[PDB]
RNA sequence: GCAUGUGGUUUAAUUCGAAGCAACGCGAAGAACCUUACCAGGCCUUGACAUGCUAGGGAACCCGGGUGAAAGCCUGGGGUGCCCCGCGAGGGGAGCCCUAGCACAGGUGCUGCAUGGCCGUCGUCAGCUCGUGCCGUGAGGUGUUGGGUUAAGUCCCGCAACGAGCGCAACCCCCGCCGUUAGUUGCCAGCGGUUCGGCCGGGCACUCUAACGGGACUGCCCGCGAAAGCGGGAGGAAGGAGGGGACGACGUCUGGUCAGCAUGGCCCUUACGGCCUGGGCGACACACGUGCUACAAUGCCCACUACAAAGCGAUGCCACCCGGCAACGGGGAGCUAAUCGCAAAAAGGUGGGCCCAGUUCGGAUUGGGGUCUGCAACCCGACCCCAUGAAGCCGGAAUCGCUAGUAAUCGCGGAUCAG
């Protein structure tokens, strides 16, 4: 356990915070506590929609929950039917002005946490450990990314001896700040236990 | 006359936010003493990188309160509404003084 | 008439004013000694003046804030230093290879985590 | 976090002295910042996702 | 002293005030 | 020690068993779990059982054991030696 | 000597884990109950918690007594909203409430040697590798090696190699110089007034104040050298990366923790689960590991006297005023904080007292007196004043840190938190 999280490095250097407000000492404590309910319910449900990055910008007791997600019509339903069910179930938890939008994950391979998920799924899915990770990466320099890398990391394939694996390609340079890379932590669950997964993608130097 | 106090988190929006404001208090009928950089305040958090025993390895976070302050001399009724039709920055908190 | 210099050194800042006349020094109102008493680096601040022949040629109006009187005295000195190129942009020849035009870029390094005081670490027998 | 022991600190107590905080996110009250209602493990863990606004990574 | 309480610096060290460290 | 600007201290349930058996000129062994309280001169000559962890301990109350708290007469642990 | 961890003992329990450097002021950036997993007692059983199912009663809910160490239990009363049907009494329904039963909850029970993640470490060491080709029947080699150079696999030259990927390095921050936008709550060089206080008019010069840019490249010169580089200098605030930070490569120690959380599995589920008051992690024939103050004359002490940066504070910071030898109490002005406050910076300076003393050194451990926080200071607190004035006259073998604003020495601050 030697290295550092890539996102938490470029905190306003080549990335950005999800929750982007202000707050006082009185408010920040409670105000944030809220976001971690907003992002606990929102997640727990939206899973099989492929949810990515969850913005929560804030004005005077106006919450502004944007949502990037693989599949905008499993957030929606038919017509506008199921998005409403939630848009209030949040104002049910806040007690205020939930503006819960939707924004499609255009290219899905070119956004890490998704990439992480489908793999962690594929491991839950009892697939070919290696090939999962190979094709994982495969598609990433197939959609057109600068760099790719996936790190399967459990008791792998059902083995009693805990190991780890991976592969990659292209530029992976996390010591260049000015290189934008997205981290994806997933976390499969299989009969033998729990097998966290990682995925890093380079898009470009700026 | 009317004084504003911007307290936010970026150095970006907080400069942006206050320079949109600084244009529609010139066109709209007001001389103005410019955008004012103030005594920023730092709240830092030093923490044990490790779950358990490995104490003397530590991480460093700084939350930077950024204070801006612009003065409007000669505030018109051609003005005051031009700045409630300018409001648009997101992580900022604005406040409005007057003596 | 007044010639001024910008004097700065190690969290302390000093302001210098060079009028033609005596050799009295007011540093925050007080005389050069009623502010730099039994302290020896004191009279050293004037050095950048006496390598061109002019202690008694000019007066000294002074102001300082921050640091300790040494770190001020270094800045005071670095103030009379700069102050003389605004009078004679030819005095520059004399007081650079004599070294009096430089910010002592030296600075109280940061205290580090794990280390009692930055560099110093913790003692340990039974190694 | 013994579940019921988040709750012995949630509800208000017999006397006001017993008012010890805890983590909203995990229920370790051992090292908690009454400014995040969070501990040190959490605060990083999260800050490392940029999920706490203005929380930068420090250096000087 | 410094671990000494009834004195100049020994108060200052503890942080305290007493008959031996005034409030001016 | 205890502020004088705020007088002495005793628990109610405990003082209740004292000035009712005082007001009936009788004496019985009391069983209470407070130690946190200051014995007062209107308990002198009472048989009082105080608790340490597991045991109620025999503490008949005489004179000049006045302002001392209860817990001074009820050792909490056991130490005789190491071998 | 005291403070803090730790080994060993002791204990009703002194809850746990850490284990050569890389466990030992480390998990604890705050154990009086709380925290609290521990022990002794009084107890709770769909349970402090979730989404429910079935039978029967109940709106939710709110007030009081009794017994009690508290919990807990027995019990008095106030209350009877919402949805649908209806003229109506009133039945049906959702919620929630109780009693009985069942799903199940919950466990800081185990195994870090079944895992996740995150951390430590060899190590900021210059290393670790792949492609195509070349070479061996092959594992494999070559490349990456040799010579020169570099903080470096940094680079120059050579070579059957040519390049790339993860490292080095740069892009990010801090400090050093300076320019652009800026003049409040900061600033005062000139002029006006001045209750002599930047106090007011006026100004934003400079100091500061944060945002963006500029600048350093072996560029210049003599020398050394195939080159990369190197040595001395000129200019420059900075010179060969200027100082400092974040930044930890493929892998190892089956290193670390099921005690933040996450989870395979073994394990209890009227009991390890739950609530409670009290007791305990602080015990003490010892031993180590870390630090504080000392043993003093380059000093101790009492006055007067200067010069800081950083951070916190409207459930708080508390200028002054009075009382008290004092802690502090009472009264009370300002402050969403460059405007008010913690705030006394301390070593330094001026002046004087001590004159080699177990001492005006030293400040333990005790006797008594008080203040404060707090339901509550006996275990087991901090602070005030008085009296007590211990060991120790610089430390065995062994052993630790630091290469410059560093080492030493002196003060301020923040987090945690009523204290
Ligand atoms: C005693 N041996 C047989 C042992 C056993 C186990 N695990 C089991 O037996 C469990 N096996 C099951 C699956 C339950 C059947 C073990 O799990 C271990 C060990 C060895 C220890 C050694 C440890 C040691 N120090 C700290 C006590 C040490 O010096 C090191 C080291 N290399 O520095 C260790 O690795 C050590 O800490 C360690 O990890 C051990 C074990 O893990
Ligand atoms: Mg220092
Ligand atoms: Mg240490
Ligand atoms: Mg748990
Ligand atoms: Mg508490
Ligand atoms: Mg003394
Ligand atoms: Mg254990
Ligand atoms: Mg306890
Ligand atoms: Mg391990
Ligand atoms: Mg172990
Ligand atoms: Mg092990
Ligand atoms: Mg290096
Ligand atoms: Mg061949
Ligand atoms: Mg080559
Ligand atoms: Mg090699
Ligand atoms: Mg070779
Ligand atoms: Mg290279
Ligand atoms: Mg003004
Ligand atoms: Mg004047
Ligand atoms: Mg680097
Ligand atoms: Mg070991
Ligand atoms: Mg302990
Ligand atoms: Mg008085
Ligand atoms: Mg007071
Ligand atoms: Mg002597
Ligand atoms: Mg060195
Ligand atoms: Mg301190
Ligand atoms: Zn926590």
């Amino acid at each position: 356990g030697n290295k550092i999280h890539p996102i938490g490095f470029r905190l306003g250097i080549t990335r950005d915070w999800e929750s982007r407000w202000y707050a006082g000492k009185k408010q920040y404590r409670h105000l944030l506590l809220e976001d971690q309910r907003i992002r606990g319910l929102l997640e727990k449900e939206l899973y099989s929609a492929g949810l990515a990055r969850v913005d929560i910008e804030r004005a005077a007791d106006n919450v502004a929950v944007t949502v990037h997600v693989a599949k905008p019509g499993v957030v929606i339903g038919r017509g506008g039917e199921r998005i409403r069910v939630l848009r209030e179930e949040l104002a049910k938890l806040t007690g205020k002005n939930v503006a819960l939008n939707v924004q499609e994950v255009q290219n899905p391979n070119l956004s890490a946490p998704l990439v992480a998920q489908r793999v962690a799924e594929q491991i839950e899915r009892r697939f070919a450990v290696r090939r999962a990770i190979k094709q994982a990466v495969q598609r990433v320099m197939e959609s057109g990314a600068k760099g790719a890398k996936v790190i399967v990391s459990g008791r792998i394939g059902g083995a009693e001896q805990a190991r780890t694996e991976w592969a990659a390609q292209g530029r992976v340079p996390l010591h260049t700040l000015r290189a934008n890379i997205d981290y994806g932590f997933a976390l499969a669950r299989t009969t033998y236990g729990v097998l966290g997964v990682k995925a890093y993608i380079f898009l470009g130097e700026v | 006359k009317i004084r504003i106090k911007l307290r936010g988190f970026d150095h970006k929006t907080l400069d942006a936010s206050a320079q949109k404001i600084v244009e529609a208090a010139r066109r709209s009928g007001a001389q103005v003493s410019g955008p004012i950089p103030l005594p920023t305040r730092v709240r830092r958090f030093t923490v044990i990188r490790g779950p358990f025993k490995h104490k003397d390895s530590r991480e460093h976070f700084e939350l930077r309160t950024h204070n801006r302050l612009v003065d409007i001399i000669n505030p018109n009724r051609k003005t005051i509404e031009q700045l409630m039709t300018l409001d648009l920055p997101t992580g900022v908190e604005i406040e409005i003084k007057t003596v | 008439e007044q010639y001024y210099g910008t004097g700065r050194r190690k969290e302390a800042v000093a302001r210098v004013f060079l009028r033609p006349g005596n050799g009295k020094v007011t540093v925050n109102g007080q005389d050069f000694n009623e502010y730099f008493q039994g302290l020896v680096r004191a009279v050293a601040a004037l050095e950048p003046l006496r390598a061109v022949d002019a202690l008694g040629h000019f007066d000294a109006y002074i102001t300082v804030r921050g640091g300790g009187k040494s770190g001020q005295i270094d800045a005071i000195k670095l103030g009379i230093a700069r102050a003389l190129v605004q009078y004679n942009p030819d005095y520059r020849a004399k007081l650079k290879p004599l070294g009096f035009l430089t910010r002592d870029a030296r600075v109280v390094e940061r205290k580090k985590y794990g280390k009692h005081k930055a560099r110093r670490a913790p003692q340990y027998s039974k190694r | 976090a013994r579940k019921a022991l988040i709750e012995k600190a949630k509800r208000t107590p017999k006397f006001k002295v017993r008012a010890y905080t805890r983590c909203v996110r995990c229920g370790r009250a051992r090292s908690v910042y009454r400014f995040f209602g969070l501990c040190r493990i959490c605060l990083r863990e999260l800050a490392h996702k940029g999920q706490l606004p203005g929380v930068r990574k420090a250096s000087w | 002293g410094k671990g000494d309480r009834r004195t100049r610096r020994g108060k200052i060290w503890r942080g305290t005030y007493g008959k031996y460290r005034p409030r001016k | 020690p205890r502020s004088l600007k705020k007088g002495v201290f005793v628990d109610d349930h405990l003082l209740e068993k004292v000035l009712e058996l005082n007001a009936k000129g009788e004496k019985r062994l009391i069983k209470t779990w407070s130690r946190r309280s200051t014995i007062v001169p209107e308990m002198v000559g009472h048989t009082i059982a105080v608790y340490n962890g597991k045991q109620h301990v025999p503490v008949y109350i005489t004179e000049n054991m006045v302002g001392h708290k209860l817990g001074e007469f009820a050792p909490t642990r056991t130490y005789r030696g190491h071998g």
